[PDB]
């Protein structure tokens, strides 16, 4: 029960936190710095994550 | 506490969602899809809509906010 | 006077009130339902009148008394099933 | 002389009387226009009220500083029912208390012509009520005189208790003109 | 007339806070205030409402200082606020009626032709809900008893806008039941209602007591309410009505009988699932 | 004398719920109130009530305080009974998160100037949803402190932190320029038991009895439908043991509905009937 | 800028037509002259 | 909470002349005063084993509304049963894998007091995975548990403590670790490595 | 001050009995919900509906859109002729009249008689023995939409 | 009363005040319909 409770709560948490854009990678310029350009708006050069 | 669960997820699943095109499965849980609104996102399946079901270019209704594929 | 566990009247015993021969009596319930003051069926294969409304009317502090009589037998009732039904689902009562 | 008041005024069906020229209603309304031009006039920041007396008392105007719109509004009162002082004062005390600027003086001006029908013992205990709360009362009497003369007495005596000028009683019994009178009255010679 | 109000749980916090603030401030019996909503036919629908000062004599009961000033200059200001809301009513926090609440409501005619009063008891009951909705009518009693200026029952209810829903729902996350049906609540709703009918009919039968007798005079009205009410009891020593009944109850309990079985099913299989697993994982790790 | 991180507002019940009615009557409008408290020490904002604003056509800013209006309502409502000095300020974003925008940061620090404890309250009717209320108080950084390099807000207990900061605030400066605070809710027990009120059952409902047609026409749909499930339920289970889940979690779900039902209603039947009579 | 509506005297109410975006009208003041400010071409509006 | 802590503290070792004082501080409203009701129970049945208050305590770690409560309840709990540091762990390790991130923290809290200078192993692996969690203060909590359980163990004796200096000095020596869960590591060292390697940690 | 305009938008399919799939015209499609007083059963594929802006449900249905040259060609049409006003052609007269009026006003005489009503009659003749008044007139006389 | 209904001019005005801030839309009226 207490696995399925928490499974229960991480979806919600989730599932209320919003989307995420996608792009395509222009270039990777820079180190941490990607070119990425994202339908249909401009193309931003993203701060890269650790992951 | 197991209940209200099930009932905050039927109610994320709610009326006035809004329908778009899901692209790809990119992994369990997890999916592309494009709203109607014309963008594309990188959203949140939620549990138990049949993935089997769930095939590319198939039309789902997502979260007005949240996007994910309610 | 009547209570509905026993409402049903017949021909024989309304004849026995206001005088009248049981061939009209049929009669004089059809003006009240037409009038509109009680209300029920007529049952003549079996002689018999079923009642399920009446006009209600100001009434005396005896009748009063014994309408408070049926109610304390009628409250009495309601709380023994009340302890009864909480005393058998005492471990499922939230 | 910072200052709270409350005007009461009788309307029942007495003020019918046409002895005070035209009527007892515009001569009792003519007083409490001057009345309350002279206070008002005597530091503006003073507020003022207004009470009916009738079957059930009421109250038309809360404590305010204009006169303007106490007058439009007893403009429309009229003769009907009987008094009840002790309801009108009672109403008056209790605006008193809840007026908002608590740095005034305590006073109900009214305007009692009639045979005022209620008890002694009653009357005086509430006179005396009347002078614990530290009220100043102000009696104008025109109408039952020789029945209502007794009693005013009585609540000016005991709201006085020992040098306590501050409760007035003023009666006219004959009807030359009532703004005449109050004006030459000894309560508005200090205004 | 009007037929029905709601009330929502703006108007009844509002109320709640304002009897409280009072109590802080000074003991007193009463606090009063005005009820602004809006009409849809002869349903009402108090959305707002507003304290007022107010004090009055417990002894004379006649004597009170609700202050009309007040009223509309707040009136006015919650006019200009927000628009669709206007004068509907009055509520005291008052267990019971006064000598004076027709006075006051004599005075809130002038602002509200329809004016509602509204009694909410901030002490906390248990059976029934805390607000009850008064109308005064006064016309002649074709009782051809004298006349006398009283108000009249109407009708009330609970209601919330969807912002106060949500709002009431996150305020009670913490106690708010489950919004489906679940077996043991069902069986304790059952004996809450049970609770509820025998205080109801305890309270008649302590009127009908007080009135055979002497204190209290008889109400014509109440004497029929309670004659329909002991002539619409029904029978159920009937056969006609057993026959149904007893084919009814084992309808249901046939169907009863099914789940039941479905269940005991799907655990023995459970069951024989967790044998094979137990066996197998002992097995291997002895090897 | 710095603040510390566990500082936090503690909203009535009546002043969340103004809020809300407030942000949903006057969407998709901007819409301002006050909120009238009282500071307890230094680590409470105890907001009493709030105070709705007219609304002032220029949007929200300082414009819109409308200073007469405040001033007459506070004198009259302390005169009702309520002397609380003017705690912060609540102000809708309808849809757009929980924020300040250049105005917002601008009305703050006049608020904080008149008095450097005040607080800015963010109400988001629109995703504030049924079973979410994202409400936010915030209060601005000083820029000396900020160059100086010394924290914003002293950290002293391990209260104050505990929440997760939106994004959408990282991005509007939830840190460069202004700082979140905890939301706790003062929630009485009078209170909550008349909030429990609105969806409080009647005894009539209580005892009443379910439409007997309803009833059986609910039970057949079920019992198909589980019947169904009970096919693919042997299907599954065969395959499994041969080549040696959904259906079975169906039809757990749908045994348990029916057993509720049924026995609630055949209780409910014979509790009616041997209490009517 | 597209029209000054005849600048109606006072209160010009100006015209504009942010590309790709919308059309809308303004005050703009903070100018010296109603009229010196623009008739026909480019214009700054502010944001919000 | 400087009342509630303080009438805890007074009503010390009074095991069962106190039980007026914990049933009247558990039924208030207030959820500071039914914490302090749990570190009343604590105190009282200090190192006792006295199941009634055992029962309460769980009672309320798994009931009551206010999530302080709860993790004070078991807390409290592991005051209560340190005298045999074997036996809590039984308990607390069901708690260990709640879903209440609250309830989790007073897990490892009431084992790290518990088993406190002790070097049991089930309560070190139990911790380990706790050490290990999405939120910040159950890692903070596991951590100084840990650090409590351990202080003054060499490898020999207790084959995980390198493994537990290790995590704390990786987990102090990170960029995006949370301020919460280096706080609870360096606590946790300081601990571990408390009175120079010469002062254990014992309630009796 | 206290109004504000809705959305407008045409459904797309009757979902379950409370979800309406509706396409935003010039925007994306939702999945709504229908208020409480309005006909389900009106609202049909291809019907305009008024959208609420923030909740986004049906407000109200819409009649559906018309063309403006269709608009152009009905609203607009000024026919006020009396048939004393064609002088002859009284037998197709009588014909005409016949067919497009009978069968409008009392169709329960070919009902009686057992054959169905007709449509459409050709009309046909040389450049100008008239026929844009020969319609002209039966459209005034019926005062139906022409 | 004409004072009273004055002041109703003066709300009614800055209700167009407020209402008319001037950063407006423009739109084609395309379409016309009522009920
Ligand atoms: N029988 C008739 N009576 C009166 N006018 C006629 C008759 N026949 C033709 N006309 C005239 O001739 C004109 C024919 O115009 P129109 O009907 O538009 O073209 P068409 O004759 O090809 O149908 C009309 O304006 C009408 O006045
Ligand atoms: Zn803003």
């Amino acid at each position: 029960l207490n696995a399925k409770v928490r499974l229960l709560r991480e979806e919600l948490q989730l599932l209320q936190e919003q989307g995420s854009y996608v792009g395509e990678v222009v270039r990777a310029m820079d180190k941490k710095k990607v070119l990425v350009k994202v339908h249909p708006e401009g193309k931003f050069v993203v701060d890269v994550d650790k992951n | 506490e197991f209940l209200h669960a099930q009932e905050e997820v039927k109610r994320i699943q709610s009326i006035p969602l809004v329908i778009g095109q899901f692209l790809e499965a990119v992994d369990q849980n997890t999916a592309i899809v494009g709203s109607t609104t014309g963008s594309n996102y990188y959203v949140r399946i939620l549990s138990t809509i049949d993935r089997e079901l769930l095939k590319p270019n198939a039309s789902v209704a997502l979260h007005k906010h949240s996007n994910a594929l309610v | 006077t009547r209570p509905a566990n026993h409402r049903q009247l017949t021909f024989e015993e309304i004849a026995k009130s206001a005088k009248i021969t049981v061939n009209e009596v049929e009669l004089l319930v059809m003006k009240a339902l037409s009038v509109g003051l009680v209300k029920g069926s007529i049952d003549e294969v079996d002689k018999r009148v079923h009642m399920t409304w009446v006009q209600p009317r100001v009434l005396d502090l005896q009748q009063i008394k014994g309408m408070k009589d049926r109610l304390e037998f009628w409250c009495t009732d309601v709380k023994s099933m009340e302890m009864l039904v909480e005393h058998q689902a005492h471990d499922i009562l939230t | 002389v910072l200052e709270s008041t409350m005007v009461c005024v009788d309307n029942s069906e007495y003020m019918r009387n046409g002895d005070f020229l035209p009527t007892r209603l515009q001569a009792q309304q003519d007083a409490v226009n001057i009345v309350c031009h002279s206070k008002t006039r005597s530091n503006p920041e003073n507020n003022v009220g207004l009470i009916t007396l009738a079957n059930d008392c009421e109250v038309l105007t809360t404590l305010t500083p204009d006169t303007g719109r106490i007058l439009s509004k007893l403009h429309t009162v009229q003769p009907k029912g009987k008094i009840t002082f002790c309801t009108g004062i009672r109403v008056a005390h209790l605006a008193l208390k809840h007026r908002q600027g608590k740095n005034h003086k305590m006073r109900i001006i009214a305007f009692v012509g009639s045979p005022v029908e209620d008890n002694e013992k009653d009357l005086v205990k509430l006179a005396k009520r009347l002078k614990k709360e530290k009220v100043n009362v102000d009696i104008i009497n025109f109408g039952e005189e020789e029945v209502n003369t007794e009693k005013l007495t009585a609540f000016v005596n005991t709201l006085n208790g020992k040098d306590g000028t501050g409760s007035h009683l003023v009666t006219v019994p004959p009807g030359p003109s009532l703004a005449d009178a109050l004006i030459s009255s000894p309560i508005l010679a200090g205004e | 007339a009007v037929q029905k109000v709601v009330v929502h749980p703006l108007v009844l916090l509002s109320v709640v806070d304002h009897f409280n603030r009072i109590g802080k401030v000074g003991n007193q019996k009463r606090v009063v205030g005005v009820l602004l909503g809006s009409w849809q036919k002869k349903v009402l629908d108090v959305s707002n409402s507003f304290a007022v000062p107010f004090d009055e004599d417990d002894k004379d009961d006649s004597v009170w200082f609700l202050d009309h000033d007040y009223l509309e200059n707040m009136y006015g200001m919650f006019k200009k606020v927000n628009a669709r809301e206007r004068i509907v009513g009055w509520y005291h926090t008052g267990p019971k009626l006064h000598k004076n609440d027709i006075a006051i409501n004599e005075l809130m005619k002038r602002y509200c032709p329809n004016s509602v009063l509204v009694i909410i008891d901030v002490k906390p009951k248990d059976l029934g809900l805390p607000t009850e909705a008064y109308i005064s009518v006064e016309e002649v009693h074709d009782d051809g008893t004298p006349t006398s200026k009283t108000f009249e029952h109407v009708t009330s209810e609970i209601g919330a806008e969807e912002a106060e829903e949500v709002g009431v729902e996150h305020l009670l996350r913490d106690i708010k039941d489950t919004t489906v049906g679940t077996l043991s609540q069902r069986i304790t709703n059952q004996v809450h209602g049970l609770k509820g009918l025998n205080s109801k009919l305890l309270d008649i039968r302590s009127y009908l007591e007080k009135v055979a007798t002497g204190k209290l005079p008889i109400n014509h009205q109440i004497i029929y309410q309670l004659q329909d009410v002991f002539n619409l009891l029904p029978d159920v020593s009937l056969q006609e009505f057993v026959k149904a009944f007893y084919l009814k109850t084992n309808d249901q309990m046939v169907v009863v009988y099914l789940a039941s079985l479905i269940r005991s099913v799907v655990a023995l299989h459970n069951l024989i699932n967790n044998k094979i697993a137990n066996r197998d994982a002992e097995k291997k790790e002895g090897q | 004398p710095a603040v510390d991180t566990a500082e936090q507002v503690y909203i009535s019940s009546l002043a969340l719920l103004k809020m809300l009615k407030h942000g949903r009557a006057g969407v998709p409008m901007e819409v301002m109130g006050l909120m009238l408290g009282e500071f307890v020490d230094d680590y409470t904002v105890r907001v009493i009530d709030v105070f709705a604003m007219p609304q002032s056509g220029t949007g929200v800013s300082v414009e819109a305080v409308d200073p007469v209006f405040q001033a007459k309502m506070l004198d009259m409502l302390k005169q009702t009974g309520r002397p609380e000095m003017v705690v912060g300020w609540y102000h809708s974003h309808p849809g757009f998160g929980c924020w300040l925008s250049g105005v917002d940061i601008n009305t703050q620090q006049s608020f904080e100037a008149l008095s450097e404890r005040a607080v800015a309250v963010v109400v988001d009717p629109i995703q504030s949803v049924k079973g979410k209320v994202v409400i936010d108080a915030f209060r601005l950084i000083n820029a000396n402190m900020m160059v100086l390099g010394h924290e914003p807000r002293q950290t002293t207990s391990n209260l104050g932190h505990l929440n997760k900061p939106s994004i959408q605030a990282l991005i509007h400066g939830l840190n460069r320029h202004y700082y979140s605070i905890t939301i706790n809710y003062r929630k009485n027990e009078l209170e909550q038991k008349m909030l429990l009120n609105l969806h409080k059952k009647s005894w009539m409902e209580g005892l009443t009895l379910q439409d007997y047609s309803e009833h059986c026409k609910h039970n057949e749909s079920v019992v198909k439908e589980m019947l169904e499930l009970a096919k693919n339920y042997n299907k599954a289970v065969e395959e499994e043991d041969k080549m040696t889940q959904d259906p079975k979690r169906h039809l757990e779900e749908h045994v348990d509905v029916l057993m509720t039902s049924n026995i609630v209603q055949c209780l409910a039947a014979m509790l009616d009937t041997v209490v009517f009579k | 800028c597209t029209k000054i509506i005849n600048a109606d005297s006072e209160d010009p109410k100006y015209i504009i037509n942010v590309k790709q975006f919308a059309k809308f009208v303004v005050d703009l003041s903070d100018q010296v002259a109603p009229t010196d400010i623009e008739e026909g071409m480019r214009v700054g509006v502010d944001r919000n | 909470r400087g009342l509630a802590v303080g009438i805890a503290l007074v009503m010390y070792g009074r095991m069962e002349e106190a039980d007026a004082l914990i049933e009247s501080l558990c039924r208030d409203k207030d959820p500071i005063l039914r914490r302090s009701g749990m570190y009343t129970v604590a105190m009282a049945y200090c190192g006792s084993g006295n199941n009634k208050a055992i029962r309460r305590l769980l009672h309320v770690a798994v009931s009551d509304v206010n999530d302080d409560v709860r993790r004070a309840a078991v807390e409290s709990l592991g005051f209560i049963l340190f005298r045999t540091p074997e036996q809590c762990p039984s308990v607390v390790s069901l708690l260990s894998e709640s879903y209440n991130p609250h309830v989790r923290y007073g897990a490892a809290m009431a084992l790290g007091i518990c088993c406190a200078g002790t070097g049991n192993k089930e309560a070190i692996n139990l911790l380990e995975p706790m050490t290990n969690d999405p939120v910040n203060y159950v890692r903070q909590g596991a951590l100084i548990a840990s650090a409590l359980i351990m202080i003054q163990q060499t490898e020999i004796t207790c084959p995980k403590v390198n493994q537990f200096r290790q995590l704390y000095s990786k987990v102090i020596n990170d960029k995006h670790d949370d301020v919460m869960a280096k706080f609870g590591a360096i606590l946790a060292q300081g601990i571990l490595d408390a009175g120079g390697h010469n002062v254990t940690i014992s309630l009796q | 001050l206290q109004s504000v305009g809705q959305i407008v938008g045409e459904v797309l399919k009757q979902l379950t009995e409370e979800k309406f799939i509706v396409k935003a015209t010039n925007g994306p499609r939702y999945v709504v919900g229908c208020r409480r007083q309005l006909d389900k059963s009106k609202l049909k594929p291809g019907t305009r509906v008024a959208l609420d802006m923030t909740t986004l449900t049906i407000m109200r249905y819409l009649p559906r859109e018309v063309d403006p040259l269709v608009y152009n060609m009905s609203h607009e049409d000024p026919g006020n002729v009396s048939y004393s006003e064609i002088g002859g052609l009284s037998e197709q007269i009588r014909e005409l009249r016949e067919v497009i009026e009978l069968p409008l006003t009392n169709p329960e005489l070919f009902q009686r008689v057992g054959i169905i009503p007709p449509k459409g009659c050709l009309l046909y003749g040389p450049p100008g023995t008239g026929k844009t008044l020969l319609a002209r007139a039966v459209a005034s006389q019926l005062d139906c939409n022409f | 009363e004409l004072q009273a209904m004055k002041d109703k001019i003066k709300e009614n005005s800055e209700k167009i005040k407020v209402n008319k801030t001037l950063p407006y839309l423009v739109s084609n009226v395309i379409e016309l319909l009522d009920v």
